[PDB]
Formats: structure tokens, sequence, C-alpha cells
């Protein structure tokens, strides 16, 4: 599902797909946008974040 | 949204990154914005390559000075299009279709993409109807084809543009169809002169002018020919009207292609030209063509760099022509106008089947005499004429008279010399050169044959010199 | 399960969280290469 939603939003992936910015910032962005949601599985969340 | 952003700028070439699934198709037009004060404008980029990673390399039509990395780039969703219809006649356009003599004109017209395939092979039919110009050398040795393709080759300053003007006067003036002039990488003041001249001669109302001149980026200089050819194609395929298409200069289209190829990172071919030189030239040229029942007479001036006729550009251009006038530096040096090289020029319709037996015989005899004179030049440069045999001396005198008589006072030459031009009927030309080849004028002085029309002019000038015809 | 609007609420916040000086990275024979100056 995360793959599908990232595919739907290519611009979100492109913003997340740069290492020119600190890792913690993009991890926080991912948490706020997609991963940090009521139903997201904890293990999937941690895996995607790392 | 779905707009790309500029990632790389290398002069006219721009790399643009798009979101996945929004990569524009090849040749699509894209719009960017330069916001710097004096250079503020909208750039039109033509997609040229897909680089992968949702990147497209594009050729800018306007200078990219002032463009910034990361600026939004919008995809028009189509290719560059130009206005078409009867409305284009009488107006001046640029490569992008903008009207110059009246901005905003033609925005409501039907617009045609400047990119299209050539006519299907099954619709092609060879053309062999002679086009009489009234120039002795052209009518005799390189008869032009109505509905065919004619070219004028020549180095710097040998008279290509003046001959194009001459042919506009001799053909487009009393022409029932439409005319399209495509200035391609030539002098801008020449475009202004042509505009004013066509207005004065009242031919402008039947002519559409498209100019992408020297001070333009290579993208514009390689697409302006397509734009003008698109207007000509509309007139050929939609109104069924005979079309004249003058192009000056097509070598500049090839040169702009070479510059773009260098910027696009393509590996250079021989003499630094683009690897796709012949392919680009063929894609352009095969569109310039008559079809069954639809006539385009096209006349293209081809620049020869450094007088080198073996340069790849003209070398590949040669194959796309029905008639080829070759202007020579040596003939120009002798003062012979038009400075046509009668031995290197050719016409596909100069055979006894088309032009008749006597026309062919006279042309072949003239060519033989001039070829023998060319052969004897090696001896003559050292020892002069007096070491030759009597036969060769007579032939050399005849050849010098013939080469002088192939010159002519052109209509477009009046502005230079003040002398009005002359028109020679084809029958009179054949009769006169038959008489020359048989030595009926050998007694007249050589200068009697220089820059004149028919036999009456020959008699008058010979009398003024002192010899009676 | 996906709002598709909270995505904006987070990405705009991230981007908003972000004179220009470049640095010569290499130089030779009348040519120089500069890193930085994103707005040049
Ligand atoms: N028929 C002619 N009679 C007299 N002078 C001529 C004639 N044709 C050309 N010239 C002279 O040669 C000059 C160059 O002519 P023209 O501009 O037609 O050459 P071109 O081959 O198009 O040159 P370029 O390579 O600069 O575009 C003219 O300005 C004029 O000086
Ligand atoms: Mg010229």
């Amino acid at each position: 599902r995360f793959g599908r939603v990232l595919d739907a939003e290519p611009r979100l992936s492109a913003l997340l797909s740069d290492y020119t910015t600190p890792a913690e910032g993009r991890v926080a962005l991912l948490d706020k946008a997609l991963t940090g949601r009521p139903g997201v599985n904890q293990t999937a969340a941690a895996l995607l974040s790392q | 949204k779905t707009a790309g952003r500029v990632v790389r700028i290398t002069g006219p070439v721009v790399d643009v990154e798009f979101p996945r699934g929004s990569v524009p198709e090849l040749f699509n037009a894209l719009h960017a914005e330069i916001t710097f004060g004096a250079l503020a404008k909208t750039l039109t980029l033509e997609v040229a390559q897909h680089l992968g990673d949702s990147l497209v390399r594009c050729i800018s039509m306007q200078p990219t000075d002032g463009l910034v990395r990361g600026v939004e780039v919008t995809d028009t969703g189509a290719s560059i299009s130009v206005p078409v219809g009867d409305g284009v006649k009488g107006h001046v356009f640029n490569a992008l279709g903008d009207c110059l003599d009246d901005p905003g004109y033609g925005k409501d017209f039907e617009h045609w993409s400047i990119h299209r395939k050539p006519p299907a092979f099954s619709d092609l039919e060879p053309r062999t109807e002679m086009l009489e110009t009234g120039l002795k050398v052209v009518d005799l040795l390189t008869p032009y084809v109505r509905g065919g393709k004619i070219a004028l080759f020549g180095g710097a300053g040998v008279g290509k543009t003046v001959l194009i003007q001459e042919m506009i006067n001799r053909i487009a003036r009393n022409f029932g169809g439409t005319s399209v002039f495509a200035g391609v990488g030539e002098r801008t003041r020449e475009g202004n002169d042509l505009w004013v001249e066509l207005a004065d001669a009242n031919v402008l109302k039947d002519t559409a002018l498209v100019f992408g001149q020297m001070d333009e980026p290579p993208g514009t200089r390689m697409r302006v020919a397509l734009s003008a050819l698109t207007m000509a194609e509309f007139f050929r395929d939609e109104q069924g009207q005979d079309v004249l298409l003058f192009i000056d200069n097509i070598f500049r289209f090839t040169q702009a292609g070479s510059e773009v190829s260098t910027l696009l990172g393509r590996m250079p071919s021989a003499v630094g030209y683009q690897p796709t030189l012949a392919d680009e030239m063929g894609e352009l040229q095969e569109r310039i063509t008559s079809t069954r029942g639809r006539s385009i007479t096209s006349m293209q001036a081809v620049y020869v760099p450094a007088d080198d006729y073996t340069d790849p550009a003209p070398a590949t251009t040669f194959a796309h022509l029905d008639a080829t006038t070759e202007l020579s530096r040596a003939v120009f040096s002798k003062g012979i106008f038009p400075a046509v090289d009668p031995l290197a020029s050719s016409s596909t319709i100069l055979d006894p089947a088309i032009v008749g037996d006597e026309h062919y015989r006279v042309a072949q005899e003239v060519i033989r005499i001039l070829q023998r004179y060319k052969d004897l030049q090696d001896i003559i440069a050292i020892l002069g004429i007096d070491e030759l045999s009597e036969e060769d001396k007579q032939l050399v005198n005849r050849a010098r008279r013939i080469e002088r008589f192939l010159s002519q006072n052109m209509m477009a030459a009046e502005q230079f010399t003040g002398q009005p031009g002359s028109t020679v009927p084809l029958k009179e030309t054949i009769e006169a050169f038959d008489k020359l080849t048989k030595g009926e004028f050998d007694h007249l002085p050589e200068q009697a044959f220089f820059l004149i029309g028919g036999l009456d002019d020959l008699a008058k000038k010979a009398e003024s010199l002192g010899a009676k015809l | 399960t996906i709002s598709a609007a909270d995505i904006e609420g987070a990405i705009e916040d991230y981007v908003s969280s972000f004179e220009e000086i470049g640095t010569v990275i290499d130089a030779g024979d009348g040519i120089a290469h500069v890193e930085g100056l994103p707005s040049v």
C-alpha cells in the first residue's frame, strides 16, 4: 500500500528521494505525511523510515 | 501539479525534470519564464531527447540568457505550431508563427504542427515539365523543372541571393499561385530589403515570409525552415494551389543542426558535423516535394563553406534536387554573371526526351567545348594560347566567346550596375548557341558577348565596339 | 486511510522550513567550476 500511494504521489517520493537534506528531517516528513497514521503497522513504519 | 523544472542549462540546450508519467513527448513545446529585467521573456523549448530518470533534453528557440535552474517548465502538450490559411499571405512571421509586421495577427487562424511525415511514396510522381526562366545559361544547360526542386550552390558572395531575387522576379512575379519565402540564417537587412521590394512590386500580397536570421539561437535557425515548409504544405495539400517555395539558406539549417548536436552531447561526425546530418536533411527535404496533382516549385540557395564543394552539408544536399545551378568563385572572378559553372551544374530534364533533340545537341556541344577549354587551361596558364594547334586555338576562341555569352544582364542586377535586365526566349537561346558552336560569330570581339541578352543585343554591342554582325 | 491533503499539510511545512555564496571546486586554463549559487 505504501508503494502504491508513493506511486500515486510521485512528487512526494521525489521530495523524499533526496539525501541532500538531513535524514531526520525527511524521516519526520514521512512520519507526518504517510507513516504517522492510525492504522500503519509499527514494523512497516520502522522499516520504511529506516 | 505536473510541470517540470529546469535542472541544467548549457546555452540553448536545457535539461528539464518532470514527474514520472508526465514526461513530454518528443518535439513537444514547453514554456519557461525568464524574469530578469532586460531579458524577461517566455522560452519555447522543443523536446529533443529522453535522458531517463524523467529528464528531457530540449532545444530553446530564444536565447536562454537569464534563465535560472529550478524554474517551472510547463508542457504545452503538443509541438510547435504555426498559423495556416490564406491569411498568412502578405505578412511576415518568425519561426514560432508570431507575426512581426503586425503583432497578434494570425493568432485566431488554424494552426498546423511544424512536424509531419513526408508524403506517402505512392503519392510521389516525377516531374519533368520545363520551367522557362529567360536566363540563357539556366534555360540551356540546367533547365529548371516546374514542380521540381532547384538549388543554387555557391561560396561566400558569388551571387546566390541575387539569383534568388532574379528568380523571384522572373517566376513569382507573374505567378498564379502562392509563394512562401523562408529566410534561414541570413542577413536580417536582406529580409527587410525583400519585404520592401515585394511590397513595391505588389507580389507581397501573394507571398508569406518567414524569417529566422543570423542573430537567432540555433534552435530557431533549424526550425524556421520547418515553419515555412508547413505553410507551403498547407497551401499544397489543402487549397490545391501551385506553391513557390524560396529558401535562403538551407546550409544554415544544417549548420544550426550541427551546433545543436554539439550542445546535445552527440558524438561528432566528419568535419565536426552532427551524426544525423543526412537524416535531418532528408527529413526536411522529402517534405519539400510535389505530389500527384499538387505542385511545389522549390528553389533553395545552398552555401558552400570555404568554397569547399565536398563539405558534407552541400554534398548531402545534392541528392535532393532536380536541378542544380553551381555558382563558381572562378566564374565570378571573371566577372561573368550569373557566375554559373556550366560544367558542374546539372538538370534531370536535360535529355533529348524532354527538351527535344536540338536543345540537347546544342547543350552538349556547348558543354564539350567548355570541357575542352577547361582541359587546355593547364597549357594556357603557362604558354598562352599560341602553342596550341589550329583546331585547339579555334576551339579556345569559341569557348571564350561561349562562356562570355552565358553571362547575362539580370533583372536583379540593375540595382548594382544600373543596367536593366534582359529576357531571352528559349528558342532564341538555342539558335544563338547553335550559331556560336558553329563559329558564326568568331569574328566578333569577345566583349561583344558580355552581359547581353539575345542576338539583337549581340549585334548592337558588336556594332558599338566596331564589328558588324 | 490516506487523506491526500495531510500530505500537503506536511510537505509545505517541510519546504517552508528551508546572500548566496559559491565555492570554487576546480580551476584550470581560464575555466572555473563553482558549487552553490542555486539562484544564479
Ligand atoms: N548579377 C549580378 N550583377 C552584378 N553584381 C552582382 C550580381 N550578382 C551578384 N553581384 C554582386 O555580388 C554581391 C553578392 O551577391 P549575393 O548577395 O547575391 O551573394 P551570395 O552568394 O548570396 O552571398 P553571401 O554568401 O554573402 O550570402 C552582390 O552584392 C553584388 O555586389
Ligand atoms: Mg546571400
